[PDB]
């Protein structure tokens, strides 16, 4: 009966396993607490801090009163639903709790999930430059040209792209419509990477079913303005199984951090080895879970 | 008035030409013309926040080379 909610109970696994995000709402919820002893919004935190404490308390030796608290702040969330979607409301709602409480650990969100990203534009007549300063807390790679590797993917997000025709930028010194060149770099890197791949398509709406060569360490310096000198790793892969956009059942596999890949289905939990989880994230093996969101954490 | 960009499924950057004052709905048709996908099953994200139905983008501080990225929603239970 638990898993009747999969888009809500894959993303709270990915929060509950996500390195100092627990820690945070125990941080947030005594400051909460404390002041209610001395609203909704309020709810969430105290709700998120009932379910971690849950978990912990089986594991040891909620997923339903999370959603009501949503139902009042998302008249939706009360059916079918996007894991990502679902993860913004609890960040977004989180981050607006903290913005409220630190003008009463406060910055939860976005020293955990925001990033900078530099957006540059190259008029092609002028060859004139102008950036752009945007927050994001992931990345909205694709995973088809219209096998790839996740470089190639990030690379189609980030590496300098020609927008032309019918989609001419209007440069602004030339007072035309001009060719121009757009190269997202990343500026700022937030301990978690999300990356949402767009495993949808249209024509006709459609699922891409073919995975990307999904890599262990990632390195996102190539698409950086700085020379870096960090890299990331995965530790959780939310995956969608089914043939069509419009249903289906989300599944969740967090890296132990001892050394495994538990696989969250439903209410079940069975440990996989490194080398076997890898194997069936190869698109050759035609995984019927096709990877929706992927996780890195700082090394 | 002012243009602004959309990263549509493939990656592929496409431009708008829309006002301060127009509304999420008004947005998601102008980008149902270039890439027919109906506005109910487009999700707007802007600087990690969604856009809402019913807003304006100058509520959101959308301004001139804004990058806007669009997603459909694949739903599971
Ligand atoms: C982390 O799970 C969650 N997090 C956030 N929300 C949720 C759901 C919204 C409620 C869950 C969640 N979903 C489904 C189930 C099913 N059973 N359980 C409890 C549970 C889960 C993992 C384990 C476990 N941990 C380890 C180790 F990593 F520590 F080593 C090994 N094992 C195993 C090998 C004994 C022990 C107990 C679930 N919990
Ligand atoms: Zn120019």
């Amino acid at each position: 009966n638990l898993g009747n909610t999969s888009y809500l109970n894959s993303i709270l696994q990915v929060l509950y396993f996500c390195p100092g995000f627990k820690s945070g709402v125990k941080h947030l919820f005594n400051i909460i607490s404390r002041k209610k002893e001395a609203l909704a919004s309020y709810e969430l935190i105290c709700s998120l801090q009932s379910l971690i404490i849950s978990v912990e308390q089986l594991q040891a030796s909620q997923p339903r009163r999370l959603l009501n608290t949503l139902r009042e702040l998302n008249p939706m969330y009360e059916l079918q639903h996007d894991a990502q979607e679902v993860l913004q409301c609890i960040l977004g709602n989180i981050q607006e709790t903290c913005q409220l409480l630190k003008k009463e650990g406060f910055e939860l969100v976005e020293k955990l999930f925001q990033g900078q990203l530099v957006l540059r534009t190259r008029c092609l007549e002028c060859e004139s430059l102008t950036e752009r300063r945007e927050d994001f807390q992931d990345i909205s790679v694709p995973v088809q040209e219209d096998m790839k590797t996740l470089r190639w993917a990030i690379s189609q997000f980030a590496s300098v792209e020609r927008i032309v025709g019918e989609d001419k930028y209007f440069c602004e010194n030339c007072h035309h419509y001009t060719e121009a060149e757009r190269s997202l770099l990343f500026d700022k890197m937030p301990e978690v990477i999300t990356i949402h791949l767009k495993c949808f398509a249209a024509s006709g709406l459609s699922k891409i079913n073919t995975p990307l060569l999904t890599p262990l360490k990632l390195s996102l310096e190539e698409w950086s303005t700085k020379p870096t000198n960090d890299s990331y790793g995965l530790f959780a892969v939310v995956m969608h199984s089914g043939i069509t956009i419009s249903s289906g059942h989300y599944t969740a596999s967090v890296k132990v951090t001892e050394g495994k890949w538990l696989l969250f289905d439903d209410s079940e939990v069975k440990v996989t080895e490194e080398k076997d989880f890898l194997n069936s994230l190869s698109p050759s093996t035609s995984p019927t879970s096709t990877p929706y969101l992927l996780f890195y954490k700082k090394l | 008035s002012m243009q602004i960009f959309v990263k549509t499924l493939t990656g592929k950057t496409i431009t708008l030409e829309v006002e301060p004052s127009d509304t999420i709905e008004n947005v998601k048709a102008k980008i149902q013309d270039k890439e027919g996908i109906p506005p109910d099953q487009q999700r707007l994200i802007f600087a990690g926040k969604q856009l809402e139905d019913g807003r304006t983008l100058s509520d959101y501080n959308i301004q001139k080379e804004s990058t806007l990225h669009l997603v459909l929603r694949l739903r599971g239970g």
